[PDB]
């Protein structure tokens, strides 16, 4: 609040989590599910919706 | 707008003609199947 | 009488809320009561 | 005569009123037992399928 | 001091009180296990769920559909563990509905949601939510779209607060504060909320400080049985509606069925047409326009008996 | 003289020719048997069938329908025998179709229709039909809104022949006179239509004398499949469309699917869910707009196995 | 066509045969059914839909 | 309109004791099994 | 060439007409070959 | 430098285009499998159970 420009600044950090959470979220899942689950599938398999 | 009279005639001719013409086609089927089979004979 | 119980019910400004009410009323005894067992199970 | 009329009148409306609400009745009726009563009569009877096999063990 | 604390404590749980759970779910057994509202839909609906693994949970979803309101496709990704829970969901026309919920505690966890349209389109909605679950009580409190950037807080707040008073009886609270502009002044609103739940039947009720009453009672009729009356009150003219329904549960199928006084009824059939295909037909018709909407899905679910070894998560913070 | 007669006749016949059905049975196999066109529906369905007797055949009908252009109730009678079939069935609107036909000779049949709105709405169709068969050929002349009141021949006049070329050759003749309004000239259309039948496929073509042209190929694959395709040009702009289907008859379901040049897709499933009940699952797919339209219809046969002593009355003109 | 008055009465006739199709048809269809079926059914059973 | 500068300070005002009164129902509910339970004991 | 072939199915007065036709050809071959009973029976 | 961006905004156009056919052809594709073979796999699956209590006989 301190300074109106502060203000803009996190106003900048908003959008700017907005794209990562927008693009980021599900490959970050993804990423959960493929490197942690057990066993490990295969890369097409992991999204492949009946094989 | 409406057809005048003589418009009239001219288009109840051309149905009339039609009209004879697809019982002259009808006629010509009904005897199509002799003029077929005799085709078929002389192969 | 029965008048002041019909208009209530269907031509006044909360008939609405009485025909839930009452309709709550009944489904709830129905189901308390046992009658919804000895029919529906 | 026109007081036969107006009876007739009185009658006429008022049973078409009637047959329409008979009518409209009998229909909803009639549709609720056969969407609630198809569904159910179907897995009600598969399940009955599914018992008898378990009878016999 | 612990003098008082000890005393205190030890007569608390001499009461046998139990965690009487969320608010939402004061009613989640009419309005959610028997009635049909949460299941009905019109038109054509296909779910491709892919399970890779129970422990911890990691599956992907495809939803295909044609109908009212329903996106073209719906790509979901969900990862769950004992002690945290991701799932996304993103729409054809890339709206994305984020979930993660983690337990700080056995007894706190956090849950955090985001709605995240196009940019030009819709608005984008943040929401953090606090649990509590304590011996006998909940306690919870979400902050959606909370702003101080204008100098003042900004936001929808919401309390809950559902607490054990008897084995059986358990009453609640919930507050809410809104200042979505600072120009405008904050609005408040706080409803009361009651539930009796016995073995055979379960008795709620929520009201709104405004007017408006939704009660509810569920009964289970028999083993395979049970059903339920929701009864919604509103008086912002009045207008009220009341909703019967039951939810019979067969071994290969469940069916659920609900008249309501506005004339409106609707079945749902959920059948088991084969190990992993689970068809339903859902059917909606209201009386007084006759008019009818059908709807038919399916769900499959690929993972069959491939990962059977593995066992679900405990707990996870679904 | 009959001496002629006597040689003509004789020679006809050598020739080993049969009926070949009506013109408008033309590509039954493919538009009828195969595709779905008929059979699609919207909303929900159920039609309740009570046969009382099978020689004379007598049954009852009622259908409940909510859906697209459906009315919201039907009551239907019919009576059939040898010589005679009348059918009758009335909406709940009032409008009430009617059928009537009556075997004058075993070659010759009279057919009637009547359509009759409610008296100010609508307009009253009267349609009169008189079929021939012959040994190897078919005559058919309807009249529809015939009138002389005003002093000359008003109305639609159809003319229809169809001509066993060889065994397998069928070629035939559509003609139509109209003149609705006698101060308006009448207008004439032939439309030319032809089917080469075998025993395993069949192709057919309609060709209006205006440029329509229709053609139409179907094939059986083997003892329980088929398969058509049905071509429509337009050339009134120029349009054109190509349906392509099959039909699989399994032992209790039979299962339609049709797919066109307009990216419509659409499927018909029947199935004997049990002995007297019939269900009927519709599903039609717009490619283009993403748009399904579900239809689930009912059927139920009451009469069942109490009249089986009796066998349906041999050819009924239905 | 004779007389124009003929052409109202014409008129009239269709008008009258209009009713009694459109009342009487449904009734003669039942009525030859139930009368001629073989066995007669019951009045009621006539119109039940699946009794 | 827009409220005036003493509307908000009397919108703020009945807001914050609204929720004041909420955190007090809590206080009591929390409390309320004790006292529940008690009357049972007379019983 | 090829652009002679693409105009005048999709992008031409006759366009549609051009797709139905084609697509009967190739419906047809196809059932007549045996192609669709050795695919769909 | 301009040359890069028209470039880019050339490819970014065309390949959001690309994607938006691939992905609805996709859709098209998969929905019609479902809608046929869904249908198709349960009727012709219980086909095969009624030709299994055919061959015990
Ligand atoms: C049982 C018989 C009771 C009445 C049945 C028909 C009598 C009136 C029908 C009528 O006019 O239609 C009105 C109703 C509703 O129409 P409506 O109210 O929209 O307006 C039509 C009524 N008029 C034109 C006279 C104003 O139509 C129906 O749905 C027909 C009734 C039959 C429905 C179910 C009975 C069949 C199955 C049971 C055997
Ligand atoms: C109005 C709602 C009901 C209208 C439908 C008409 C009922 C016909 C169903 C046929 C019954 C049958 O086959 O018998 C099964 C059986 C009859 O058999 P049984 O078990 O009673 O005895 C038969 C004897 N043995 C076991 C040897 C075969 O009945 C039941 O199981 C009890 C349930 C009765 C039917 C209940 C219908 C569905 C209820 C859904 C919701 C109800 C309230 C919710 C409100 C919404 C509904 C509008
Ligand atoms: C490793 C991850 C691989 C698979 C995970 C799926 C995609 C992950 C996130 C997608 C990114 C978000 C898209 C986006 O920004 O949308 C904005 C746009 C909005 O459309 P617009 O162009 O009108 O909006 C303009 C706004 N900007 C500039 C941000 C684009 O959405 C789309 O691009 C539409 C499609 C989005 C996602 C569709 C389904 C998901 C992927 C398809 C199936 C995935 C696997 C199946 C095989
Ligand atoms: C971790 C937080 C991530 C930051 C942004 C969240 C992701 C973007 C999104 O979906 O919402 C953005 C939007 C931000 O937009 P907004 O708040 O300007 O208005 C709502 C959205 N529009 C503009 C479309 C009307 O969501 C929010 O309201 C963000 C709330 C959290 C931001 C800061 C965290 C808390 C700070 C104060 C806490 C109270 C003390
Ligand atoms: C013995 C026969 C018993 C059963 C046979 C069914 C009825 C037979 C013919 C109905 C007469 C025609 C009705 C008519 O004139 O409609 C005009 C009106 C048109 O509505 P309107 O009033 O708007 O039009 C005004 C025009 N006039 C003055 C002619 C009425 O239609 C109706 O009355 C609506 C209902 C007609 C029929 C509805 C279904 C048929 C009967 C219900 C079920 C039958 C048995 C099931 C139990
Ligand atoms: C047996 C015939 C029964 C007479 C009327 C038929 C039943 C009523 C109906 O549905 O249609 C009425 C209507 C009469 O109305 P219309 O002909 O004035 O116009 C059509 C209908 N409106 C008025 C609504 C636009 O149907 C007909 O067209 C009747 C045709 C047959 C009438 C006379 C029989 C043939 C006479 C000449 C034959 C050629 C030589
Ligand atoms: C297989 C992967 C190929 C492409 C899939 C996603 C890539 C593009 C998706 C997209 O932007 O949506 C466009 C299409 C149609 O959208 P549209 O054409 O209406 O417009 C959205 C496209 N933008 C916003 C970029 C202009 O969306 C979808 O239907 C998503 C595609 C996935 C459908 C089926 C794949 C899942 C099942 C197979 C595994
Ligand atoms: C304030 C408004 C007026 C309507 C209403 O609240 C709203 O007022 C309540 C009064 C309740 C009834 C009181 C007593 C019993 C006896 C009980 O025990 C019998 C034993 C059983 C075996 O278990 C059968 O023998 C059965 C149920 C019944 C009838 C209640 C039903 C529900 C009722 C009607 C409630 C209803 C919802
Ligand atoms: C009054 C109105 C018309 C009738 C109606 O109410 C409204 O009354 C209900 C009676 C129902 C039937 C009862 C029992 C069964 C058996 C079940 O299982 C058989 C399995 C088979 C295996 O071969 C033999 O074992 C199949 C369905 C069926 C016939 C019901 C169909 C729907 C019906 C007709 C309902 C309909 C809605
Ligand atoms: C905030 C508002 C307060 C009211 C409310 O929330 C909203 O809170 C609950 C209080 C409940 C009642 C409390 C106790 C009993 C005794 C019980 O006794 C059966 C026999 C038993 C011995 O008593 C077995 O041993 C019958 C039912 C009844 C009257 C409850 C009915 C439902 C009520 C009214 C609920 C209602 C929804
Ligand atoms: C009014 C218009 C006239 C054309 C038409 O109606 C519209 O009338 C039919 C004439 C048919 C053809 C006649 C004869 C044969 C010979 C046959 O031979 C196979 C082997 C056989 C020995 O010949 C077995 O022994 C192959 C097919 C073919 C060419 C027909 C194709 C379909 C045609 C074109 C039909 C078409 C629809
Ligand atoms: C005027 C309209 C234009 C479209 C159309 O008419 C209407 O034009 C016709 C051409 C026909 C095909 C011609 C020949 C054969 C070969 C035969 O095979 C026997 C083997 C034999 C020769 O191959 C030697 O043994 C099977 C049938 C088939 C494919 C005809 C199918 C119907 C077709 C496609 C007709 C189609 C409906
Ligand atoms: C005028 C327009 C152009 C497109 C078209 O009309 C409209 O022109 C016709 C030409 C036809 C083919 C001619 C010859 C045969 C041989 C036959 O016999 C093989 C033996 C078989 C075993 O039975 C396999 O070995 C198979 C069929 C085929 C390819 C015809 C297919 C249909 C076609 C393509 C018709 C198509 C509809
Ligand atoms: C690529 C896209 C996703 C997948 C898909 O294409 C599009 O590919 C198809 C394969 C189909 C399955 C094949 C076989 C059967 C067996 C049948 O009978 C079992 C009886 C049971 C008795 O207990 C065991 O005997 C039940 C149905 C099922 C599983 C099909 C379901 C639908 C599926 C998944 C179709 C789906 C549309």
């Amino acid at each position: 609040l301190g300074a109106d420009s502060k203000q803009e600044r996190i106003s900048k950090l908003i959008e700017i989590s907005r794209v990562v959470i927008h693009y980021g979220y599900l490959p970050m899942i993804l990423y959960l599910g493929y490197t942690r689950s057990e066993p490990k599938p295969s890369i097409i398999r992991l999204l492949s919706p009946l094989s | 707008p409406q057809p005048s009279p003589e418009e009239l005639r001219a288009a109840e001719a051309e149905a009339a003609s039609t009209i004879q013409r697809a019982i002259a086609t009808a006629a010509v089927l009904y005897l199509a199947p002799f003029i077929v089979d005799a085709v078929y004979k002389m192969f | 009488p029965i008048t002041g119980a019909y208009n209530a019910l269907f031509v006044s400004e909360n008939a609405s809320i009485v025909r839930s009410v009452v309709a709550f009323g009944l489904a709830v005894t129905f189901l308390a009561s046992g009658w919804a067992e000895a029919i529906l199970s | 005569r026109g007081w036969i009329y107006h009876k007739y009148e009185q009658t006429t409306s008022a049973v078409r009123k009637a047959l329409s609400f008979a009518g409209r009745a009998a229909w909803t009726v009639s549709v609720t037992a056969l969407l609630v009563g198809v569904p159910f009569s179907l897995a009600y009877g598969e399940d009955q399928q599914y018992a008898a096999m378990e009878q016999e063990q | 001091l612990s003098d008082l604390y000890d005393a205190f404590q030890e007569r608390r749980q001499k009461l046998g009180l139990s965690n009487p759970g969320l608010v939402e779910n004061i009613a989640k057994e009419v309005q959610r296990d028997v009635l049909t509202t949460n299941l009905m839909f019109s038109g054509l609906r296909a779910d491709l769920t892919k399970a890779f693994s129970l422990n911890p949970l990691f599956q992907v979803s495809h939803q295909f559909a044609m109908g009212e309101r329903l996106s073209p496709y719906t790509f979901a990704a969900l990862y769950g563990t004992s002690k945290m829970f991701a799932q996304g969901n993103i729409d054809d026309q890339g709206n994305l509905s984020t979930t993660f919920n983690y337990r700080w505690t056995p007894s706190f966890t956090t849950k955090t949601r985001f709605q995240i349209t196009p940019g030009a389109t819709g608005q984008d909605m943040a929401q953090f939510e606090h649990e509590y679950s304590g011996a006998d009580f909940t306690a919870t409190i979400k902050a959606l779209n909370p702003s101080f950037l204008e100098g003042g807080l900004t936001g929808i707040f919401v309390g809950q607060y559902l607490q054990s008073i008897t084995p059986k009886l358990s009453l609640g609270l919930e507050a809410v504060w809104q200042r979505a502009g600072l120009t405008q002044g904050p609005d408040t609103a706080i409803s009361y909320v009651g539930r009796y739940k016995t073995e055979n039947w379960i008795a709620s009720a929520q009201l709104q400080a405004q007017g408006a009453l939704n009660a509810s009672y569920w009964q289970r009729l028999g083993e395979k049985v049970q059903a339920g009356v929701d009864m919604t009150l509103s008086v912002n003219t009045k207008e009220g509606i009341t909703t019967f329904g039951a939810k019979y549960d067969f071994r290969m199928s469940t069916f659920r069925a609900q008249i309501d006084t506005k004339g409106k009824l609707s079945c749902v059939l959920e059948k088991r047409v084969a190990a992993p295909v689970m068809m339903t037909f859902a059917a909606d018709v209201d009386h007084f326009t006759q008019q009818a909407k059908v709807g038919v899905g399916i769900s499959i679910e690929a993972g069959g008996e491939e990962l059977q070894d593995q066992q679900p998560a405990p707990n996870i913070p679904f």
